[PDB]
């Protein structure tokens, strides 16, 4: 007969112990565990939710990688790739570069509780939390592999993450941030908390809500598979907060979903929100970005915090504007400053398309619209020089993103600078100043590719200069208009 | 010589570097931006180009340069019309 | 710039001589905190995690110009270690469930529970340090590859842990006054047999220089733990009747060769830098007296009653 | 604004089942095992998000009944893509619950 | 260690034994066992060139299963109820209510061999021969019970071989004859040689191609896979002919083969014929259905057929015939009579498909089209009495299908008829006749449909009673045109 | 006619009170060979084929309307058999590699290897009776649920048979000098120890009604099979030191049991009709002597040496 | 007084199952069949059906009826054109 | 017919691989194992027909080496759908064959 695991659970996780020939603090430093002082045996009352077990787990895992690979297998005469629309090929793209390798980090910031937390519930959902990232970031490279053949830019699921080029930065600078760069329980309550309960289900689930529309089952498949495994291991996030609230750290737990819900929102605006609102085929745009931000971010995720003791962030109106608003403009500049991608940003404004972005987002013709008026105009002339940028934009010094703002008719732009031991930084918000202020020691020497650019760095400074710096290797590689503007045709 | 700032032209979507001289005036100032902007992302139109520090309500007179202005390097600039 | 055809695989990998395998395609050349010595992560280069990478990782004596064309002499993934532990396990597994339909607890030579509850059931403890310190690895190795056998040992260390808790759990229900799941803490903590075993896993645990990490974890204790603890349970779980035990660690030594395997394939890379034998030498010295009062200790205890 | 008060203002908790053959199962358990509450289930293709109003229990035994083959509950996550509310979970059930009230 | 299969192989197979308690004949009856007075040291030389044991079986088949069922859970939203034509969908509706109780008979094919055949290698191939049917039978019934709720003709994946619908006949009377109703030798011969490795490859490979061009890859899979256990289990076959041949039987093992290649043709043509060159829309025809004859049949089976050491079927020349002309016949009868199926038969005679009709079959619109051109007349002037018939079909009295022949410009139809112990039986072609004759009491007591109408089984002796003998439960059930008559508009 | 909706099953499952299964789903009414009493199969009514299922199945002592309402009482299907058999069987696979790594065979007590030779190897011979004898009732049995369970037990038997093949070779490898591998058909065919068991197997193999057939071999041979054979071994094995046999024969009766399970609910079933105890009370004690000597003379060759 | 035969219409593409009557005519009989071919699968056309035995030389006389043919219930008959 | 003693005539020999991961591996290894055979691939979407004249080897070796992964020859019947010739199979290699020529 087998006992039920019930029965012996506890003794799984009854490791803790008092160390004798080390001292506690040198066994458990708190730059790398992060327990804010707080004593080895309040951390035993860590009860994590979601629990399983060896014997469980590789049975398991077993099971969910046999369907998705043997889904991939039976679909690669689908012709996806030569079918589907270029606007779907470039999302796919920019997924896999932005997502495989960033994966493969997160695999540190378990390991990174496996060693350093004080909770041993928690360094055992971690060793689980390890073996999924990697089973996350093995997938997602062996996936596209087979594109390398047909498409260089395919290459850039391998090779983002080291480059130079502008988003990979970004994504590095955010991941840096809250998986690989800080404490045991700051990685807990950033990534698995706030980042893994908050967006990726955005990215994973919203994203294969469109391939589905699109007829990208390998795909679809694939990520929602992934995201059952975070649905576990990000459950070691609720217990480490509720940890801190009752041990008197309520409000440095509050800081720090405050900072990493921020950090995860501009990030998100840039690679998910032209993907859902301009990349997809209207067609296949389950829900607009807002709408899907308004199911997980807003009904779920913030409803979850406020039921585990947290309360809204002080940025909560700001942050209900910057739906309505900021993506819109990080496509524009994406595609604007297409050339720096290695994907192909599709423009997503035909009429019928435009009518979509009124009907989700009232009077997007009179701010956008009058920017991709100029655009439209300028490609009907065959003035093509005029939607090629001959200089760089200025950059936010958290994010890494462009500092940007609503165009046209309420033009509105606002940078929030700041002067910081002898030097100037400018941020893309009140929020992204707010975090630098709260860790400068974390941020103050780091450089953005448009400090690096006025440093000299990067030689010659000019557009081709720029390109060598952020690493491609060929002209192939970057990005270009999805549809080689025969959107133009329909205006 | 080169001298960096951040320019926000009015209608735009965004802030971009922009490189001028330190003895141009806030004229070639406003032209040396408008290049990166009009007839490229804003339409075109009549009026005279004025300078300002970022959302200040004062502007820089037209013949005044960079170099007379106070403006530090990689400071944040709009360019918006009278 | 110049117009170039498609590669057949990434571009790191363009230029074997052969076709990539799912291994090298999905393992290679993956940590990125590699490429910049001086900012190993895209923050401020002296951010705190930065200046302990710069120092535990970049700085250490252990050298090598190419450390990511370190290979997993397994080749193993994900996918095939799930595959393979899923077999390993399910037989184990099994071996739990007919041995207990035969009551084969029962049937032990008279007072070896207390032999377990002394000299077994504590083993959670010892095993946790080997994941935790497994993860160690995982985290400061300079390559991917090594990084990855790193994660798979820590699932490993999971697993021996989860048996032994398993086990203990199941031998208190046959017999219930011997401390069993009750005791173990207090064990690692005060029995002298625990405690060479215990200041060594403490002190390792403090070894945060990658190289000296994985020389001590992999090089120094894993190889003590099996001829010191492992096979003389096997020979004590023979001479009192207990069959289960020996086949249970047998499963779980061919975990640990695989360890040894991959550390193996470690040190010859390291190696082909004439250097690194002084270097590796030196941990080895430094931490051999450590482990044999460790295996010492543990082996007077076994050895009692 | 009032439609993001109106968002974060509610109670419902429940499975986000992913595109598969727990979906219908799924679906008819939250009804059974839950009477008395409504239901409400949102189809997005490629995941199903499954509600109740504070609490929603999903028993092992009513969800094999209903996928019609042997099922253990640890099973589940090969589909369980989200879930909104709190979770606690054993051999038997699962139950989404929230502490507070909005 | 393990020890490699060959080595312990030959143990696994060394279970023939000298009966003591009674005799070989008495345990090998040779109405059951077929062996042909060749004696049981004779069987021990029997080798299956396609080898597997049990754990290895286990395994492997688990791997199949896992596959084949991850791939429909993924599809089930790809639409193919809902958007497929309904062509498609006809096709899945014949080809479940065909096959899938069939599979599920051949289990006692396969138990016939395991039981009754002399040859110990043959007894084992045949228990895995067994679980491979069973796998066949469940699959294709579990496969389209989901449509059960969407389209009551679905109930006939179940239902087709309860009924004595006139197509179910067909499929019994054909199945019954070589697989449940002879020795296991005659088996070995007609079910896994001939039928198995001569046809079955078209049904279950030719019309994946189709599926997978229609974008029905659950289905493509699903087929595909199944035909995998066949290539093993079908090799049982080429073995016993081999011995048959050595042991101086050359002459009836070469009768048994002629005999069951005629007739799974005439059911085969009746069955898949339309499916391939009518249903399957146009865009997804891979081949043609003589294309495919060419490729599997005559290119493949009767090329390996040779190489055994047999001679091409003395019918050869009216069978290459045959391929041109009787499919075409059989889809007009199929189609006419369509009430009587429980599928919706597509006419398939738009002038872009009778274009291709006419190049893969030069002289067809001289020939059929004539009856088409007559049928279209008819559906454009709204005179749709005429499209539905008010007598019965002329019936085969071996195949169980219409008497046809060629319509048109160069009209010819012969029937083969017999009198024969106070009875008049009218065949389809000269080899049905012969078939008859090669073994008259095997059929001569089976009444066909046509004359159990005549003889009073069949009440009301109307069309209405027709139907209702032959099992439909409603008017939904019986085959209506697959579009419609919408195909009339584009002609 | 009259218009109708589409069920949610299949027409004949549309009434049950319950979801249909996966195993109701694919298993249930199957065999279209009873609908017609007068031809079973659609051929002339007085065909071979058709004359023999009159006589072995229709006209059946054992008798009941609806044998298909039977139903397997661990509702395997092949998927889920599939399953269950790659998990044991990975395990007993398992077991011969790590007991072989041990060198096991040697361990035995001298002598163990001709018992072996003379009372384990030619055991394929009578699990293949089993395997024919299996397939027999499954394509006899007039309920597709009854055939299912037969099928599978058919299977069952050819796994037996090929641990038997497996270990016979295995054993020789150890002990070339017993016969083992070499003399199996002789002692099956000579040896008074196996006659009694020859003679129960090659009338049983003729005992052709469908009711008879599944009585002898279900409810007569098979136990009898368990009770002298599989356990006298396990408790000979015990007194010999292998340790692998009990194990091994351990898994076997799993599946032993597994067709004792089945075997019981269809007995059940048959017995909602009263006249069905005289019939299976009568074939039971029919077979009982042929099967109690062999037992014995098996059992009096087994307890030799 | 029914009477079963089979029947194969000029340009048809099958036999068919048709009752006449004993006292019918070869021209009665010949219209029974037309009835389920002509204007259904076959074209309709001026000249005399005709009724033969099946792929008989001979053709039966006009007037003749089904009971002085010497035909029996379910023989293959053809109607052709003279 | 002429064109159907053309088709008879033939002396072409191998797998048909049903659609899937193996299809590639296949072919690769039916053109490394076979040199100075010229292999001839059919496409139909749901399979591949691969042959060669008169024999087509498939080794374990090669087709492991080409597939990327861990590969027992046995495995091959998970895709092998079809095939051409008569088949002689061990633990290292497949051979597809003929012994008569047309
Ligand atoms: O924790 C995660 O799951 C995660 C982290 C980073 C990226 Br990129 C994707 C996923
Ligand atoms: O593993 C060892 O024992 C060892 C490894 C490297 C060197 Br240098 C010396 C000893
Ligand atoms: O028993 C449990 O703890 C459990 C059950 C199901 C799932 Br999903 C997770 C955990
Ligand atoms: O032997 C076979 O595989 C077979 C037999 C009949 C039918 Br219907 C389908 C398949
Ligand atoms: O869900 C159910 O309860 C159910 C479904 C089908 C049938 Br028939 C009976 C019951
Ligand atoms: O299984 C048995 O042993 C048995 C079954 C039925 C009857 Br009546 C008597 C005995
Ligand atoms: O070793 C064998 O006999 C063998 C190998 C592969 C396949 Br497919 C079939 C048989
Ligand atoms: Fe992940
Ligand atoms: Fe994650
Ligand atoms: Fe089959
Ligand atoms: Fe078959």
């Amino acid at each position: 007969a087998m006992h039920p695991r019930k029965d012996w659970y506890e003794l799984t996780r009854a490791t803790n112990w008092t160390p004798s020939y080390v001292t506690e603090e040198q066994l458990f430093p708190e730059r790398m565990s992060g327990h804010m002082g707080i004593p080895l045996e309040k951390w035993e009352s860590y009860d994590e939710p979601y629990k399983t077990s060896y014997p469980e787990y590789v049975s398991i895992q077993r099971e969910k990688d046999a369907g998705a690979y043997s889904v991939k297998a039976a679909l690669e005469r689908a012709k996806i790739y030569e079918n589907s629309d270029p606007g779907w090929i470039s999302t796919l793209k920019s997924h896999y570069g932005a997502i495989a390798v960033g994966e493969y980090a997160a695999v540190t910031g378990e390991g990174r509780m496996a060693r350093f937390s004080k909770a041993p519930g928690n360094r055992n959902m971690a060793t689980f939390g390890m073996m999924d990232e990697l089973r996350h970031g093995q997938l997602q490279l062996f996936f596209p592999h087979e594109y390398c053949k047909k498409d260089r830019q395919f290459d850039w699921a391998w090779r983002a993450y080291h480059s130079n080029e502008w988003a990979a930065i970004a994504a590095k600078h955010f991941f840096d941030d809250i998986i690989t760069g800080r404490d045991a329980i700051s990685v807990a309550i950033m990534l698995t908390f706030s980042f893994e309960t908050g967006f990726t289900n955005m990215q994973f689930l919203g994203l294969a809500a469109d391939a589905a529309e699109a007829g990208d089952y390998t795909f679809a498949n694939l990520i929602s598979s992934i995201q059952t495994d975070e649905s576990r291991h990000a459950q070691q996030g609720g217990p480490a907060l509720q940890l801190l609230i009752e041990n008197g750290k309520r409000e440095e737990a509050q800081k720090k979903v405050d900072m990493a819900i921020w950090r995860a929102w501009r990030l998100f605006a840039v690679l998910t929100g032209p993907v859902m609102d301009y990349y997809t085929p209207l067609e296949d745009r389950s829900q607009s970005f807002k709408e899907f931000m308004y199911e997980w971010i807003i009904g779920q995720f913030e409803r979850s915090l406020i039921d585990l003791g947290l309360d809204k962030p002080w940025y909560w109106d700001l942050f209900l504007k910057d739906i309505d608003e900021l993506h819109h403009s990080y496509h524009m500049g994406v595609w604007y400053w297409r050339t720096t991608a290695w994907w192909n940003p599709a423009a997503g404004v035909t009429p019928e398309e435009r009518d979509w972005l009124e009907e989700k987002y009232p009077g997007w013709n009179k701010r956008w619209g009058r920017c991709w008026d100029v655009i439209t105009e300028n490609v009907l002339n065959d003035r093509m020089d005029l939607v090629s940028p001959e200089t760089l934009p200025s950059v936010c010094n958290m994010s890494q993103i462009p500092l940007v703002g609503v165009p046209g008719d309420d033009w509105n732009i606002e940078v929030f600078s700041l002067e910081h031991n002898g030097r100037l930084y400018h941020f893309g918000s009140e929020v992204d100043r707010w975090v630098f202020q709260q860790d400068p020691v974390q941020y103050q020497n780091h450089m953005n590719i448009v400090d690096r650019f006025l440093a000299g760095q990067i030689q010659p400074m000019t557009l081709e200069g720029a390109l060598k710096y952020m690493g491609f290797q060929s002209i192939e590689e970057m990005g270009k208009d999805a549809h080689d503007f025969a959107w133009a045709d329909k205006c | 010589s080169a001298f960096p700032v951040h320019a926000a032209f009015e209608k735009d979507f965004l802030v971009q570097l922009v490189v001028v001289d330190l003895n141009d005036s806030m004229d070639q100032v406003a032209e040396k931006v408008a290049y990166h902007c009009v007839n490229r992302r804003v339409a075109p139109r009549e009026g005279v180009m004025r300078v300002r520090k970022h959302r200040s309500t004062e502007l820089f007179p037209r013949d005044m340069t960079i170099a007379e202005s106070g403006l530090n390097p990689t400071e944040v600039i709009d360019v918006v019309f009278e | 710039f110049e117009s170039k055809k498609p590669m057949r695989t990434w571009s790191h990998l363009a230029e074997m001589r052969k076709k990539p395998s799912e291994y090298d395609i999905v393992s290679r050349k993956l940590h990125y905190s590699t490429n910049n010595p001086d900012s190993p992560w895209e923050l401020s280069p002296d951010s705190p995690m930065n200046l302990w990478y710069k120092q535990y990782r970049n700085a250490s004596p252990l050298k090598h110009d190419n450390w990511d064309a370190f290979t997993d002499p397994d080749q193993l993934v994900y996918r095939t270690y799930n595959l393979m532990q899923d077999g390993q396990e399910s037989y184990v597994q099994s071996l739990f469930d007919q041995f207990n339909e035969r009551e084969h607890d029962q049937m032990v030579r008279e007072g070896w529970e207390h032999t377990m509850a002394r000299c077994y059931s504590p083993l959670r403890y010892l095993f946790h340090c080997l994941q935790m310190s497994s993860a160690y690895v995982q985290q400061m190795a300079p390559a991917s590859t090594i990084s990855n056998c790193c994660i798979l040992q820590t699932a490993d260390s999971l697993r021996w842990l989860t048996h032994t808790a398993y086990r203990t759990h199941e031998l208190s229900l046959t017999y219930p006054d011997a401390g069993l799941g009750e005791h173990e803490r207090e064990l690692w903590e005060k029995e002298p047999g625990w405690q060479g075993l215990r200041e060594l896993m403490e002190k390792q645990l403090t070894a945060f220089d990658w190289g000296e990490a994985f020389v001590s974890l992999n090089l120094v204790v894993k190889p003590m733990i099996v001829e010191s603890i492992f096979k003389p349970l096997q020979q004590q779980a023979w001479e009192n009747n207990d069959t289960l035990l020996p086949l249970l660690i047998d499963s779980q030594l061919k975990d640990a060769e695989r360890h040894s395997r991959w550390s193996k394939a470690l040190v010859k890379h390291a190696l082909e830098n004439p250097d690194n034998h002084a270097v590796i030498e030196g941990w080895i010295e430094k931490w051999r007296p450590l482990a044999d009062r460790a295996a010492e200790a543990y082996l007077s205890m076994l050895s009692s009653d | 604004s009032t439609l993001a008060d109106q968002a974060l203002h509610n109670n419902n908790v429940g499975p986000i089942i992913r595109a598969g053959d727990l979906v219908e199962p799924v679906i008819e358990t939250a009804e059974i095992d839950n009477p008395g509450k409504e239901i409400t289930v949102e189809d997005r293709r490629a995941y199903v998000r499954i509600a109740a109003e504070g609490e929603l229990i999903l028993t092992r035994k009513t969800l094999e009944e209903q996928l019609g083959r042997p099922f253990n509950m640890q099973e589940l996550e090969i589909n369980l893509a989200s879930f909104a509310g709190q979770i606690q979970a054993d051999e038997d059930q699962i139950r989404f619950y929230f502490d507070k009230t909005m």
